[PDB]
RNA sequence: CUUGAGUCUCGUAGAGGGGGGUAGAAUUCCAGGUGUAGCGGUGAAAUGCGUAGAGAUCUGGAGGAAUACCGGUGGCGAAGGCGGCCCCCUGGACGAAGACUGACGCUCAGGUGCGAAAGCGUGGGGAGCAAACAGGAUUAGAUACCCUGGUAGUCCACGCCGUAAACGAUGUCGACUUGGAGGUUGUGCCCUUGAGGCGUGGCUUCCGGAGCUAACGCGUUAAGUCGACCGCCUGGGGAGUAC
C-alpha cells in the first residue's frame, strides 16, 4: 500500500519535510520498506531524500544528539 | 559518453545520406571520435581500469570494423584511414 | 527513547513505555551485535542462512498445513 | 459450439465478483455448518454464525439466497468470504440514501460512548460512533431511559473507517493512514474492529482504514500465558479493541483488549 | 553544601558491574554508588538485584543534596537497567524523564574479535 | 547548460546581510548567460541539531542554469565565505520553476 | 537479403569505475570542571588501571578509520569486487518505437590486460583492531583456546606480487523442450471508476514435470535435447614435489 505510487510522484522531495517525518523514526531511524509497504524503487529515493534533510539539518540524525 | 550534438555531427560528415548513422566508415569514425576524448580522461585516471575496459572494447570493435571494410572495399578504407588518421 | 513522564502517571506504567521504547529502537540487539567484530563473510552466511530459514518456515509447513495430523 | 463460447460470456454477463447476486441457494444445513452453491468453482463452507438473526436462532431453511462474497479465490479447496460482509453494502447503501434526502430514518439507541461516541446499532450489526453524533445537543442519553428508541440521525462519519456516529432524540431537528494519525490516538480510544488472524502470539484486529493493530497475548483475558489466542475470542469477529499505544512511524498500533 | 531540587542519575549499566551516578542538571557529580562498591564480587555484583542496592546506596548518599525530581539516563546493556530506576523509585523521587543514552555508533569503530569458547 | 539547485545556510547573525550576497550570486550567474529560474528566501529557521554550536540559521534556496565553471566558483565562494555555514550545490534535470512545499 | 551482429533517437534504474569535497555518531587521546574509592575483567580469577584522584560525569579541543537506520536469497559489475551525502570526469545494461549498415559473426593455443586477503618496496599516516611479543590465568604440560596489554599490518600515494573453497566446486556462444509461486526494473493498452485489469521485454530467488544422473540431485538461469570452439582428466601415494 505505497503512497507514492497512488500520489504519483516523479521525485521525492528532501525539502518536503513533513511528508519525510511520516517515514522516520521517534529515534530519527528511517522505517523499514516492510512496515511503510513503500515500493522498493520509492524507498531507495525517500531514504537518499531523508538523509540529504539530515545534511541540511531539516531532520536530526538521531533524537538524542545535540 | 559522447554528445548528441558530435554524434549528429560526424554522421552528418561521413555518412552519405546523414540520415543513416549505421554506414561503416560512420561508425568507425564515431568509435574514433570517443577513444580521442576519452585519451584524456585516462591520462588524467590512469586507475580507472572499469572505463578503459570499455575504451578498449570500442578500439576492438572499430578495428573488427576496419577489417571487415578492408575485405570488402579497399578503397573506401583507405580514404577513410587517411580521413582519421589511423596508421592502420 | 526519550521519555517525559505524564502529569498523574503512574510510575510503573511510565517504565513499561520506556521498556517498549527500547524495544521499538532495538538498542539491546543493536549493542548486542557490536560487541566485537564480525567477519563479512559470516555476516553474509548468517543473513542468507536466516532467509532460507524463514522461507522453509513459509512455504514447507503450509504444504505440511494442507494434510490433516490424526 | 461457438454456443459454449457466448454461454461463457454468457454466465459471465450473469454474475459478478463482490457478494452483489443473491444467488447462492442453501442445499445443506447442519449444524455448525451452512452451505449454498453461487454458481462458483465449489460450494461454500459458510458458519453458522454468519446466519442467526439478533437472538441466536437460524432463520433460512434449504433454498434459500443470500449473496457472499469473492476477490479470494481456493486456499487449498473450497469458495468463498463470507455474506454478512455482503450486509455490510446493504447497510452502506442504507446510510448512503440519507444523502439523497439528507435524512437516514431508523431506530437508532445509543446508551454509551464507546471511544468517545455512543454506539448506535442497526437491526444486526451495532457500529460505534464519535461523541458529538450521539446527541444532537448537550442532551446525553445517560439520563434517557436506557437503550432508548429513537433513530439515528447522522453527525460524523469517517468515510473510508467505518465510524459512524448518528443522532438519537430529537425528532424535531432537521500514505493516507500515516500522516494525521492522531484521531483515535490520545490515550485510549476503544474501537470495533473485526479480527482478521490470529497468529498465535497475535489476534490482528485492524479495521479504521488500512492500520494493523495486534491486541497479541498478553492481555486478551485475565491470563497471561496459558491462554491460546484461538480459544479465547474468536475468527472474523468485531470487538471491543482500544489503541493504548501509537506509532506512525513504524506503524505499529499496539491495540489491547483486557480493557 | 548546595542543596539542589532537580538532578540526573546517570545508570552506567555494564555487563559485569552496574555505576549510578547522581549528578545536578549542569553536570556536575554529587554522589555515586556501584554494585560492586555495595559489596558484590563476580557473579553477584552482575545482577538486577546487586543494581538496585547500588542504586540505593547512591539515593542514600545524596540525601543532604534534598534533591526531589530526577531524569534518569540508561546507559548500556546489563541487568541493572530496570531494576535499578525501581530501586531510584523507591527511594522516593519524582522520576521525570527516562531516557536511553546508550552509545550507538554509526558503523564507526571496528570492535574486538569474537571469543572463541 | 545544466540545472543546479542550491541551498545555502547562512549565519543567523548575518541575516540582514542575506539580500545582498543573494545579489551577489545573482550576479554571477547573469554573467555567463546562467538563468535563474527559482529563488527563494525561506529565512530563518530551527536547526534539527545545532551546527557550529547555534541552533537557528537563515535558510536561502536557488535554482539555476549555469556552467559549471560559474557553479565551481559559486562553491569556492561559499567555503571560504564564513557568513555561510552549510551549502547543497545538488544537480537536477529539469528548470524545477514550481517552488516548495513549505514555502506553500 | 535481413533474421545474427552492430550504429543512430528518447528514456530508465543502479553500492559500476576514477577524482575532489563534506556530515553525523561512536571509540581513543589531550586540557579543564564535579567527585570519591573503586574500576576493569572471567566460568572463577589474576595480571592491569586507580587516593600522584581512576572509573562515572560535564565542557572544550585533536586526529584517524568506518559509514548504524534505509538494507532486501535488493541492485551494479567480466571476474575480483562495489554501500553515508554532494559535485566533476567515465564504462556498461535494459526498454520504446522507428531509421540505417548488410554476416561485419562465434570460439581462441600462444599473446595482452584486470585480478580478494595476506605479503614486498619508497614515502606518508596511525583512532580502533591486532599476527609477533610480554605478563595473568587454565592445565599434567598450554610455546593455545580465555584475560590485560601490544608492534608489524590494516589507512593513503605510486610501484611489485598474481595466488584463494578466486565456488554455482557447473568454460564461452547459439537453438529447442510441460508448469507454479515470487522479487526487481522497464514498457503497451484499459473507465488507473482504487492500492488495480489484461499483456509484453530484461535480470533474478524458490519449488517442481519430462528427461538426465552412481545416487544426491539438475530441471527453460539444465546437470534435458543438439551444434561450434577451447581448457582439462587417465589408480592412490611419492607430488603440484625435485631438476
Amino acid at each position: 500500500f505505497c503512497r507514492f505510487t497512488a500520489e504519483g510522484v516523479q521525485e521525492i522531495d528532501y525539502k518536503d519535510i513533513a511528508t519525510l517525518k511520516n517515514y522516520i523514526t521517534e529515534s530519527g531511524k528511517i522505517v523499514p520498506s516492510r512496515i511503510t509497504g513503500t515500493r522498493a524503487k520509492y524507498q531507495r529515493q525517500l531514504a537518499r531524500a531523508i538523509k540529504r534533510a539530515r545534511y541540511l539539518s531539516l531532520l536530526p540524525y538521531t533524537d538524542r544528539h545535540q | 559518453s559522447l554528445s548528441t550534438e558530435a554524434t549528429a555531427k560526424i554522421v552528418s560528415e561521413f555518412g552519405r545520406d546523414a540520415n543513416d548513422t549505421g554506414s561503416t566508415e560512420v561508425q568507425v569514425a564515431l568509435l574514433t571520435a570517443q577513444i580521442n576524448h576519452l585519451q584524456g580522461h585516462f591520462a588524467e585516471h590512469k586507475k580507472d581500469h572499469h572505463s578503459r575496459r570499455g575504451l578498449l572494447r570500442m578500439v576492438s570493435q572499430r578495428r573488427k570494423l576496419l577489417d571487415y571494410l578492408k575485405r570488402k572495399d579497399v578503397a573506401r578504407y583507405t580514404q577513410l584511414i587517411e580521413r582519421l588518421g589511423l596508421r592502420r | 527513547p526519550v521519555i517525559k513522564v505524564r502529569e498523574n502517571e503512574p510510575f510503573d506504567v511510565a517504565l513499561r513505555r520506556f521498556k517498549r521504547s527500547c524495544e521499538k529502537a532495538g538498542v539491546l540487539a543493536e549493542v548486542r551485535r557490536r560487541e566485537f567484530y564480525e567477519k563479512p563473510t559470516t555476516e553474509r552466511k548468517r543473513a542468507k542462512a536466516s532467509a532460507v530459514k524463514r522461507h522453509a518456515k513459509k512455504l514447507a509447513r503450509e504444504n505440511a498445513r494442507r494434510t490433516r495430523l490424526y | 459450439e461457438s454456443f459454449a463460447q457466448l454461454f461463457e460470456e454468457s454466465l459471465k454477463e450473469i454474475e459478478t465478483r463482490p457478494g452483489s447476486i443473491v444467488r447462492g441457494v442453501v442445499v445443506a444445513i447442519d449444524k455448525d455448518v451452512v452451505l449454498v452453491d453461487a454458481g462458483l468453482k465449489s460450494e461454500s463452507a459458510i458458519p453458522a454464525e454468519q446466519f442467526k438473526n439478533a437472538q441466536g436462532e437460524l432463520e433460512i431453511q434449504v433454498g434459500d439466497e443470500v449473496d457472499v462474497a469473492l476477490d479470494a479465490v481456493e486456499d487449498g479447496f473450497g469458495e468463498t468470504l463470507l455474506s454478512r460482509e455482503k450486509a455490510k453494502r446493504h447497510e452502506a447503501w442504507i446510510t448512503l440514501e440519507k444523502a439523497y434526502e439528507d435524512a437516514e430514518t431508523v431506530t437508532g439507541v445509543i446508551n454509551g460512548k464507546v471511544k468517545g461516541g455512543f454506539t448506535v446499532e442497526l437491526n444486526g450489526i451495532r457500529a460505534f460512533l464519535p461523541g458529538s453524533l450521539v446527541d444532537v445537543r448537550p442532551v446525553r442519553d445517560t439520563l434517557h431511559l436506557e437503550g432508548k428508541e429513537l433513530e439515528f440521525k447522522v453527525i460524523k462519519l469517517d468515510q473510508k473507517r467505518n465510524n459512524v456516529v448518528v443522532s438519537r432524540r430529537a425528532v424535531i431537528e432537521s500514505e493516507d493512514p500515516w500522516v494525521a494519525i492522531a484521531k483515535r490516538y490520545p490515550e485510549g480510544t476503544k474501537l470495533t474492529g473485526r479480527v482478521t488472524n490470529l497468529t498465535d502470539y497475535g489476534c490482528f484486529v485492524e479495521i479504521e482504514e488500512g492500520v494493523e493493530g495486534l491486541v497479541h497475548v498478553s492481555e486478551m483475558d485475565w491470563t497471561n500465558k496459558n491462554i491460546h489466542p484461538s480459544k479465547v475470542v474468536n475468527v472474523g469477529d468485531v470487538v471491543e479493541v482500544m489503541v493504548l499505544d501509537i506509532d506512525e512511524e513504524r506503524r505499529r498500533i499496539s491495540l489491547g483488549l483486557k480493557q | 553544601r548546595k542543596q539542589v531540587s532537580d538532578g540526573v542519575a546517570h545508570i552506567h549499566a555494564s555487563f559485569n558491574n552496574t555505576i549510578v551516578t547522581i549528578t545536578d542538571r549542569q553536570g556536575n557529580a554529587l554522589g555515586w554508588a556501584t554494585a560492586g562498591g555495595s559489596g558484590f564480587r563476580g557473579s553477584r555484583k552482575s545482577t538486577p538485584f546487586a543494581a538496585q542496592v547500588a542504586a540505593e546506596r547512591c539515593a542514600d548518599a545524596v540525601k543532604e543534596y534534598g534533591i526531589k525530581n530526577l531524569e534518569v539516563m540508561v546507559k548500556g546493556p546489563g541487568p541493572g537497567r530496570e531494576s535499578t530506576i525501581r530501586a531510584l523509585n523507591a527511594a522516593g523521587f519524582r522520576i521525570t524523564n527516562i531516557t536511553d543514552v546508550t552509545p550507538i555508533p554509526h558503523n564507526g569503530c571496528r570492535p574486538p574479535k569474537k571469543r572463541r569458547v | 547548460m545544466r540545472h543546479y539547485e542550491i541551498v545555502f545556510m547562512v549565519h543567523p547573525d548575518q541575516s540582514e546581510q542575506v539580500p545582498g550576497m543573494i545579489e551577489r550570486y545573482t550576479a554571477a550567474i547573469t554573467g555567463a548567460e546562467g538563468k535563474i529560474h527559482r529563488l527563494e528566501d525561506w529565512g530563518r529557521r530551527q536547526l534539527a541539531y545545532p551546527i557550529n554550536k547555534l541552533h537557528k540559521a537563515h535558510y536561502v534556496l536557488m535554482n539555476v542554469e549555469a556552467p559549471q565553471e560559474v557553479i565551481d566558483e559559486l562553491e569556492t565562494t561559499f567555503r571560504f565565505n564564513d557568513a555561510v555555514i552549510r551549502s547543497m550545490v545538488m544537480r537536477t534535470k529539469h528548470a524545477v520553476t514550481e517552488a516548495s512545499p513549505m514555502v506553500k
